[PDB]
């Protein structure tokens, strides 16, 4: 049947950033399968001090953090993505939009994911890497 | 499960011990 | 041991918009042979990648970067792929002292392979902001 | 310049510029 598409990098960070979005709002219980034992994650957040928060690694670590930001009916607007070829195959994607959560506002964010081939099975990758910040909490 | 259907697989096995 | 990937990140960063400050035109000594650049841009869409120090040398002054001035806002660093450091900047830059403009931008740094404590650009991505929330 | 670009880390590359 169907022969596969090529790894196109726009084509990968397009089709991962469709799946990763639908997925955070229509459960973000499950966001921490896209990741992996190394895989690396931050998502905004002013820590005591005032200043943007530290990052967690692996899936329970992330699930955990995912878990402790209550994602509830987390609408996103996507207004543009950049995905280059980098290092072992991997793809490095740059996301602008706004993301809106519990029916609270709509804040822009800028977020930088890599995505990695994940060896086992051709056109499969993890995320290595997702930092998200938020621009309000930023300027 | 069926909008996860893509040119491309990003979902893995879930590492949470339980 | 493994250098720390923030500590690389911000040095990279000061290095990096200090030079695109005082010598733009070496801005193209960050990048080897296949590294991907692009450095915002309407045609009108936003603009594509050009690859290489010559294409990048190229773009680099196609763009009238003068008394180019920085305020950095925040930086994030991250080991990823064969202890390469991606890099994750947001702040503000001003071109030929006319407006401050809000920028998203990701950097992929890979070691060089000969001198420990060497890297080069293998990725640099810039967004003016004001180009896509328009 | 020379002296404020010296740092822990190098990122400088030769100009590969024919």
């Amino acid at each position: 049947s169907m022969v596969m598409e090529k790894p196109s990098p726009l084509l990968v960070g397009r089709e991962f950033v469709r799946q990763y979005y639908t997925l955070l709002n229509q459960a973000p219980d499950m966001l921490h399968r896209f990741y992996g034992k190394n895989s690396s994650y931050v998502h905004g957040g002013l820590d005591s001090n005032g200043k943007p928060a530290d990052a967690v690694y692996g899936q329970k670590e992330i699930h955990r953090k995912v878990m402790s930001q209550n994602f509830t009916n987390c609408h996103t607007k996507i207004r543009h993505v950049d995905a280059h070829a980098t290092l072992n195959d991997g793809v490095v994607v740059q996301v602008m939009g706004l993301l809106s959560n519990n029916n609270q506002a709509l804040r822009r964010f800028m977020q930088t994911f890599v995505l990695a081939p994940e060896g086992s099975v051709a056109n499969k990758f993890y995320v290595h890497n997702d930092i998200f910040r938020y621009q309000d909490e930023v300027f | 499960m069926a909008q996860m259907q893509g040119p491309y697989n990003f979902i893995q096995d879930s590492m949470l011990d339980f």
